[PDB]
């Protein structure tokens, strides 16, 4: 499934992140813009053998387990192709658990190269929510 | 911090008839609301989370609804193992804080 | 499958450092999140605080910075220190994984002069 912006925005909303861990919603939509193009489907194969998953593209060697990569800890003790779902539940379930890291968003490489330090909210406004 | 409030503090209930338990919060914390059981001498044992998400291994009777504020727990004919403490804890924003628990009792 | 199991002293005097430890078996600590939750007598649950993968740490502010939660991959333990404890730090501690699915049976710890 392709989320577009705002329909995006709501169902985040409505799951939760708005305002997470002190991140506004902006930040979410953003990063899912950067890092899958709001594709609930898009996957990367990385060259350490890890594979990020999803919306969110989470990755395969610390958060989920797809059974294929090296020194998987599958810190979100969920199987990757759960977050391949149209159903965001799961993806944004173990994203709540990366960003409760001290690392915070920084985890998502595209939200820290696009997203942080811009104006995020711009990524919410004109829309119903 | 985030403070939870739950009502009613004590709930005395027969076996076969249903209850609902409240927790509100003073500030939105979207569906990040947790529900836990806790019986005498036993650790605490998370029915629900993120407001409304089932628990594998839990009891179909257990559910929960709600967002922003205003959250509920809902158990569907009560059964006598499920007389305890059930509390609400929120991760929305830290510190994680818990309600004060509500006391469910056979009349 | 995971289990874990605190354990530790069960009586202190005041203004000691109350330390605990929380030993997991089933796999390794390096693939969680672990925290400490605390009962105190009147059915009021405390969140102590979590240590994530990465080793940052959160620390609930009413522990007024006498908390220290550390780990030892060796020996797949986590520990809780509570520095200057008062009698106000009688209670049940409990070590959970962060999302909630283990917990530890508890402990009851008494802060007395006795």
């Amino acid at each position: 499934k392709v989320f577009g912006r705002c329909e995006l925005a709501a169902a985040m909303k409505r799951h939760g992140l708005d305002n997470y861990r002190g991140y506004s919603l902006g930040n979410w939509v953003c990063a899912a813009k950067f890092e899958s193009n709001f594709n609930t489907q898009a996957t990367n194969r990385n060259t350490d053998g890890s594979t990020d998953y999803g919306i969110l593209q989470i990755n395969s060697r610390w958060w989920c387990n797809d059974g294929r990569t090296p020194g998987s800890r599958n810190l979100c003790n969920i199987p990757c192709s759960a977050l391949l779902s149209s159903d965001i539940t799961a993806s944004v379930n173990c994203a709540k658990k990366i960003v409760s890291d001290g690392n915070g968003m920084n985890a998502w490489v595209a939200w820290r190269n696009r997203c942080k330090g811009t104006d995020v909210q711009a990524w919410i406004r004109g829309c119903r929510l | 911090d985030i403070v939870l409030t739950q009502s009613p503090a004590t709930l005395s209930v027969t076996p076969g008839n249903s209850v609902s338990l409240s927790c509100r919060a003073s500030q939105s914390i979207g569906n990040n609301l947790h529900w836990y059981q806790q019986k005498s001498h036993e650790s605490p044992r998370l029915l629900i989370k993120y407001a409304s998400q089932s628990i594998s291994g839990i009891p179909s009777r257990f559910s929960g609804s709600g967002s922003g504020t205003d959250f509920t727990l809902s158990i569907n004919s009560v059964e006598t193992e499920d007389f305890g403490m059930y509390f609400c804890q929120q991760s929305n924003s830290w510190p994680y804080t818990f309600g004060g628990g509500t006391k469910l009792e056979i009349k | 499958d995971v289990q874990l199991q605190e354990s530790g002293p069960s009586l202190v005097k005041p203004s000691q450092t109350l330390s605990l430890t929380c030993s997991v078996t089933g796999d390794s600590i390096t693939s969680d999140f672990w925290s400490w939750i605390r009962k105190f007598p009147g059915n009021r649950l405390e969140y102590m605080g979590y240590v994530s993968y990465s080793g940052s740490t959160y620390y609930n502010p009413s522990l007024k910075s006498r908390i220290s939660i550390t780990r030892d991959t060796s020996k797949n333990q986590y520990y809780l220190d509570l520095n200057s404890v008062t009698t106000e730090d009688t209670a049940t501690y409990y070590c959970a994984n962060w999302d909630g699915d283990y917990w530890g049976q508890g402990t009851l710890v008494t802060v007395s002069a006795a």
